[PDB]
C-alpha cells in the first residue's frame, strides 16, 4: 500500500497516494517490455513476472534475463493461459 | 621470466572476439565466475561489447581461477582458441613482449589502475573507435566537466593492446597541469625532448630572447619526430590550460587532449578534429557501475551499498567512498563531506578568475535554490558593481571557463553545478535581505486585474517563496498567496503528465 | 668466482653480517620465492614497524646464490634515509649513476634549473640501463622517505623497497607489486629465534638466555643483548635500557611531525595505560588545542606515519 | 601469379587435422562430395587417417567444387579454420 504501478508503452513504475496530506512522486522508465498480453505483481516485489505473444520470462526488480531453452522451448504462439500453483 | 595468464590473456582478443560468444556457453564453475557475473555479461548488446566485458572482468580475479579458466574451455566442444593461449610458456611472441612490458611502465602511474577503478564501455568504445583511426595530423578532444574522470578514461583506452600496437609501442605523456607565459611553456616542452632522445646539445644559442628559443627547440623537435621510426606516435596532453599551449606542440602527430575549458574545445573544430564528451548523458556512469566503483572503496557486500543515488562524478565520489573507508559521515551522515579535499580542489580549480571583477560573483549566485534555471533579467539585480550590457558580457565571460555558468541559452542562466554550488557558506554578509528582499522587486507591482497576469516564466511561479524566506512573514502571509487564488493556480498550469491520469511521465 | 667475489664486497658492508645476525626462515623464504619471479618492471616492498630489521632480511636473500646469479651479479644499493626535495635528489641519484658507468659529462647543460637538471640525468640513465648487458640488474632503496622519491628511480626495473611509513605501501597497490609485511605475526622472530640472536652478543650458554620473553623486534633487542655485554643494566636491572641510544633512534624517528600542530599531541598519549585501546570518542577530550573532527583527522594525518597511531 | 585452393589447400593439416572431425559435419551438397564419398570417409578409423581421405578426395576434383568448398565451412558453426586459408590471396608464407 506504498506505490501505483501504471503503464502503457512506458514501462514506468509510478506511486499510488492514500488519504492523508503526505503524497509520494517516483519514475521509473524501464527497458520496454511492450506487446505483453497480461501483468501481475509478485509478493516480495523483488520478483515480476512477465509474458509475451509467442511468449518469454522477463524478471524485473523495483529497486533503482529471459530463457525458454533447455526444455520443450517450442516454437508457437502463447495464449493467455497461466496461473500460479502452491 | 615466465609469464602468467592474466598477464598474457588480454594480448588476442579478435581471434577470441570474433569466433567465440560468452552467451554460447555458461558452463559456470561458480568459483570461477559468479553468477551475477555472467547474469551481466550476456545482457551486453554485441560482441565488441560481449567480448570485452569478459576479461575485465577475468583480470579482476586471482591467477587461480584464470589458470583454470584456459583449462576450462577445453572441456568446452572448442579447445582451438586455446591452444594459441598455451603458447604463453616460453614463446611470448617477440612483438608480444613489447607490449607485456610496456603496461607496466604504464601501470607505474601506479595509484591509478593499481587500485582504484571500473573501467566503463561507452565512453571507453567510442574513443578506441577514433583513436584507433586518426592518421599524423588529427586530435581527439576529451571534454569533461570538473572531475568526470577524463584523464582516466584517457589512459585505460591507452593501455587496450590493439590500440598500443597500432602507434608502435611509443606513448608520450606530459601535463601541461602548470602551463603558463613562454617560460614554463618551454620546460615542459624541454622535457618531452629528453623522452624522445637522450641527446640534446644546447648549440641553438642561449640568446635571452625566450620567444625565440623554443622556436628553435619546437623546429628541432618537428624535424626528428615525423623524420624516423617514430613515425607513428602520439603525445597526450592533460589538462590543457592554455588556449595556446596548444599551439606548442603542433607540430607533432596524433596528438590527444583532455580539457575542460569551454574556450579549447570551441577554439578546434569538428573539420580537423572530433570530440568526445563526458557531460553526454549517454556516456556517463551508468547507475550499475557507481555500484562497482563505490564498492571498491568500502570492500563491503551489495547489501552495504549506498541508497538514493548520490551522483555521477567519479571525483567527489571518491572523496565520498573515501571519508567512509577512513573518516567521518558514517557513511550516512554527509553533509560535511570532507570539505578540505573537496575544497581544496574546487578552490583552485576557480584560482582563474579576476577576483575582484569577477570571484566577487560567485558570492552572489548563492541566492539561488539550487538545480533551477534563473533568467537573465532577473540576474542584472543582483550584482550592480559592473553594469548594463555587461550581464551577458559577464556570463559568457564566465562561461567560458567550464560550465562556471553552464549556459541554457533561452532567457536565462543555470546553476553552474552542485560543485561550484556546493562548495561553502555563501558568506556575502549585508547582501541578504536586500539581494533577497530587493530581488521581490517584480510582483508587488501586479496585484489584482482582468484575466493572466505578466508574470515571469517558470522560475517565480517555482521558488518565489525561497526569497520571501528572508522577507517579513507576515508581509509574506500577505503576499505569500496562499490567500492568492489567481496567481497560485498559474503554477501547475504548465504542469502535465506525459502518461494516464497522473503528474510526470513529464513534470509533477 | 663471480658470485664467490662479489658476496665480500657485500660482506665489505662489514658489521651487518660481519657477527651479528641469525639469518630467518619464513620472511626470508616467502621473498626469495618473489624475488625471483620478478621480470623487468616490477617491486617488492618491504614493510615493517621502527627496527624489525627489513634492511638485514633485505640483503640475507640478495646473498643466497641462486638469486644471486638470475640477476648477472649486478646488485645496486643505495640509501634514501636523507631525500628531500629536489636538490638532495639530484645528488643520491647522481651517485648511481657513476656505479654504472664511470664515465659521465656534464654536457646537458648547468642550467640552473634545478627540476629541469634532473629529468635531464634520469633520461640518460633510463636508457643506459634497459639497453644494454645490465639487462637484468636490480636497485634496491634502504628506507624509502618520501613519497614521491620513488618517482625518482622508476625508470629502471627490478627495484626493491624498504619502507616505515604507511603512506608508501599504500601508494603502491599489489596490480604491479606484491608486499612483504614483518608485522604479520607469521612472519616475525619464532621465540626460538631470540634465543639464537640473544646468544651471539652475551656469549654464553643456554642456561644464561632470558626468561620471561623480552619482545620481537631486532632493534631494541639489540640494544639490551648490547647493554649487558658492556654497560649496565645487568640483564636484570634492566628499566634504564640504555635511554640515549633507544632514544637517539626514537627520537629523530619522530622529527617528521609539525611540532606544536602534533609533537605536543604525543605527549598527551602518555595519559594511557600501556597496551590497550582507546575509544576515539575519548581521545577527543585530551588536546582540545585543536578541535571538533580534527580527531580523526589527527588520527589519520598521524596514522598515516608508520603505527604512530 | 594467382594461387588456387587445390593447390595450396594440401599444406596446412594439423590444424585442419586435429581440432576437425569430418563426421562431426555432414552437410554433403551433392556437387561437391558424392555420397559414397563421404560414406567411405567416416569408415576410417582415426582422424590421421580420417582428415587425410578427405584432402585426397578433394584435389581429384575440379576447382570450382573446392572453390565452393573453402565457402562452404563458413556455413558451418566453425569458420576459425578458413580464415588462415582465406591467407591464400596475396599471402602465400614466404616459406609456402
Ligand atoms: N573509471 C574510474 N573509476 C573509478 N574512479 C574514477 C574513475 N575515473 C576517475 N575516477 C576517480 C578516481 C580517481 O581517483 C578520480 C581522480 O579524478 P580524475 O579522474 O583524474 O579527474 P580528471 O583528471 O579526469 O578531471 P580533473 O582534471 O578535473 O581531475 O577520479
Ligand atoms: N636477522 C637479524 N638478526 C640479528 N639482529 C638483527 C637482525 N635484523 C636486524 N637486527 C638487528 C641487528 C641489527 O644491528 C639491528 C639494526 O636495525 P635494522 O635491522 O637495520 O632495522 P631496519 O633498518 O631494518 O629498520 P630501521 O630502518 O627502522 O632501522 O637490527
Amino acid at each position: 500500500d506504498f506505490c501505483l504501478i501504471a503503464l502503457a508503452s512506458g514501462q514506468i513504475l509510478l506511486t499510488d497516494v492514500s488519504l492523508e496530506g503526505e503524497d509520494t512522486y517516483l519514475l521509473r522508465d524501464e527497458s520496454d517490455s511492450s506487446d505483453i498480453l497480461r501483468m501481475a505483481v509478485f509478493n516480495q516485489q523483488k520478483h515480476l513476472i512477465t509474458l509475451h505473444c509467442n511468449g518469454s520470462v522477463k524478471l524485473w526488480s523495483l529497486w533503482p534475463n529471459s530463457v525458454v531453452k533447455r526444455f520443450i522451448g517450442s516454437y508457437a504462439n502463447l495464449k493467455i493461459v497461466a496461473f500460479y500453483l502452491n | 621470466h615466465q609469464y602468467q595468464y592474466k598477464d598474457i590473456l588480454s594480448v588476442f582478443e579478435d581471434a577470441f572476439v570474433d569466433n567465440f560468444d560468452c552467451k554460447d556457453v555458461q558452463d559456470m564453475p561458480k568459483s570461477i565466475l559468479s553468477k551475477e557475473e555472467i547474469d551481466h555479461i550476456i545482457m551486453s548488446k554485441d560482441a565488441v561489447s560481449g567480448t570485452l566485458r569478459l576479461f575485465w572482468t577475468l583480470l579482476s580475479k586471482q591467477e587461480e581461477m584464470v589458470q583454470k579458466f584456459v583449462e576450462e574451455v577445453l572441456r568446452i566442444n572448442y579447445k582451438f582458441l586455446m591452444s594459441p593461449i598455451k603458447t604463453e610458456q616460453r614463446q611470448p611472441s617477440m612483438m608480444t613482449r613489447m607490449y607485456i612490458e610496456q603496461r607496466d611502465r604504464l601501470y607505474n602511474d601506479n595509484q591509478v589502475f593499481a587500485k582504484y577503478n571500473v573501467s566503463r564501455l561507452q565512453p571507453y568504445l567510442k574513443l578506441r573507435q577514433a583513436l584507433l583511426e586518426l592518421r599524423p595530423a588529427k586530435n581527439v578532444l576529451i571534454d569533461g566537466v570538473l572531475g568526470s574522470g577524463k584523464t582516466w578514461v584517457a589512459l585505460d583506452v591507452c593501455l587496450s593492446y590493439k590500440v598500443q600496437c597500432k602507434m608502435d609501442f611509443k606513448i608520450f605523456w606530459l601535463n601541461l597541469k602548470n602551463c603558463n607565459s613562454p617560460e614554463t611553456v618551454l620546460e615542459m616542452l624541454q622535457k618531452l625532448l629528453y623522452q624522445i632522445d637522450p641527446n640534446w646539445t644546447s648549440r641553438s644559442d642561449h640568446s635571452s630572447n625566450i620567444k625565440l628559443r623554443i622556436h628553435s627547440i619546437q623546429a628541432e623537435l618537428r624535424r626528428l619526430l615525423k623524420s624516423k621510426p617514430y613515425e607513428n606516435c602520439l603525445l597526450v596532453l592533460l589538462n590543457v590550460q592554455n588556449a595556446k599551449a596548444w599551439n606548442a606542440f603542433n607540430l607533432s602527430c596524433k596528438i590527444l587532449l583532455t580539457t575542460r575549458f569551454k574556450q579549447v574545445t570551441d577554439f578546434l573544430s569538428a573539420a580537423t578534429t572530433t570530440h568526445i564528451s563526458l557531460d553526454h548523458h549517454s556516456m556517463t556512469l551508468t547507475p550499475d557501475e557507481v555500484k562497482s566503483l563505490l564498492l571498491k572503496y568500502l570492500d563491503c557486500r551489495p547489501q552495504d551499498l549506498p541508497r538514493e543515488v548520490l551522483t555521477t562524478n567519479p571525483r567527489r565520489l571518491s572523496i565520498i567512498a573515501e571519508s567512509i573507508r577512513d573518516g567521518l559521515a558514517t557513511w550516512d551522515n554527509w553533509k560535511h563531506v570532507n570539505c578540505d579535499k573537496l575544497t581544496t580542489i574546487i578552490e583552485s580549480s576557480l584560482n582563474v578568475l579576476e577576483p575582484a571583477e569577477y570571484r566577487k560573483m560567485f558570492d552572489r549566485l548563492s541566492v539561488f535554490p539550487p538545480s533551477a534555471h534563473i533568467p537573465t533579467i532577473l540576474l542584472s539585480l543582483i550584482w550592480f558593481d559592473v553594469i548594463k550590457s555587461d550581464v551577458m558580457v559577464v556570463v559568457n565571460k564566465l562561461h567560458k571557463y567550464s560550465l562556471v555558468e553552464k549556459q541554457p541559452k533561452e532567457s536565462t542562466i543555470s546553476i553552474p553545478s552542485i560543485y561550484l554550488e556546493l562548495k561553502v557558506k555563501l558568506e556575502n554578509e549585508y547582501a541578504l535581505h536586500r539581494s533577497i528582499v530587493d530581488h521581490y522587486n517584480i510582483p508587488k507591482t501586479f496585484d489584482s486585474d482582468d484575466l493572466i497576469p505578466p508574470y515571469l516564466d517558470q522560475y517565480f511561479y517555482s521558488h518565489i517563496g525561497h526569497h520571501l524566506k528572508n522577507i517579513e512573514h507576515p508581509e509574506r502571509m500577505t503576499l505569500f498567496r496562499m490567500v492568492f487564488l489567481d496567481f497560485r493556480f498559474l503554477e501547475q498550469k504548465i504542469r502535465h503528465d506525459s502518461t494516464a491520469w497522473n503528474a510526470s511521465g513529464s513534470i509533477l
